């Protein structure tokens, strides 16, 4: 219940691994699609998801 | 005169130029059509731009035009068609057809003719040999499948003046078709008739030697095609 919100959870590390994940993929997210489109030439189950 | 017929050989002259757009001038106070049969000679091959410059003048005061595949993918865009036609699919078509691996009879859509189209332009027509010829009108567009067979003959066939007798054809049926312009169906069982005047004139040495009758142009129509598309 009350003593299982997320406010009381310690999770800090965490915390630091996705606060590094999230500039990461800012910094990152066009670069991976714009190799994406360069090296795989058509979209197939287990490429990654690009365009719209 | 009814049509009035020039090529973009004469733009590669300035006498004939300004001759040119006085005949044409001329033509249109009378009432006649002005047909634009490109033709683009040596020198119009070295740059899109440029030639574009050139004929822009005389494609605005036509028509009728006639260009062949190659010509109307310069003047429009050549790297990205041949990009097109080089296509294929990595892990499977997408549909049955596309596993075949036929020649590319790609039909131009409207809006990529769109640059190159005006409001007096009646009729487009682009040809691919006699082997597709793809129509573009105000209201409507399609093509219709033709053929060629030089190799029943390889000992006398030539293909120079085919474009000629496809042109010639077109005129033909224009001249005394007018419903060729608002009819569709009209249109393509005319067109067939420049496909089989084009299909003859590739079985003869030399262009003028070889051109075809009326006669032996519908006979060959009614040999090639079935009855219910004469």
């Amino acid at each position: 219940g009350e003593d299982a919100t997320v406010d009381k959870m310690c999770l800090e590390r965490f915390k630091v691994f996705l606060k590094q994940y999230n500039e990461w993929v800012e910094a990152n997210k066009d670069r991976l699609e714009e190799d994406s489109y360069k090296y795989d030439q058509d979209f197939y189950p287990g490429r990654r998801i690009r365009g719209k | 005169a009814r049509i009035f017929h020039f090529n973009s050989e004469v733009l590669t002259s300035p006498t004939m130029e300004s001759t040119l757009f006085k005949a044409i001038q001329w033509s249109k106070k009378f009432g006649g059509l002005i047909f634009f049969d490109l033709n683009l000679p040596l020198p119009l091959w070295r740059s899109r731009n440029e030639t574009r410059k050139l004929i822009k003048k005389s494609w605005d005061e036509a028509n009728i035009i006639e260009v062949s595949q190659q010509e109307l993918e310069f003047l429009l865009d050549e790297e990205y068609y041949e990009r097109r036609r080089n296509y294929t699919p990595q892990y499977f078509a997408e549909d049955f057809e596309q596993t075949k691996n036929r020649r590319d009879y790609y039909h131009y859509t409207p809006e990529e003719i769109k640059p190159l189209w005006h409001d007096d332009l009646k009729l487009l027509v682009v040809t691919d040999g006699t082997l597709r010829l793809h129509y573009y009108t105000p209201k409507f567009d399609g093509v219709v499948v033709g053929t060629e067979d030089v190799l029943i003959t390889p000992f006398t066939c030539d293909r120079t003046g085919s474009g000629d007798a496809v042109v010639a054809g077109i005129m033909r049926k224009l001249t005394t078709c007018p419903e060729m312009f608002e009819d569709q169906d009209v249109l393509e069982r005319q067109l067939r008739f420049a496909v089989a005047a084009g299909i003859i004139s590739q079985w003869t040495i030399g262009a003028v030697r070889g051109f075809p009758t009326e006669s032996a142009t519908q006979n060959l129509k009614e040999q090639v095609y079935v009855p219910s598309m004469w």
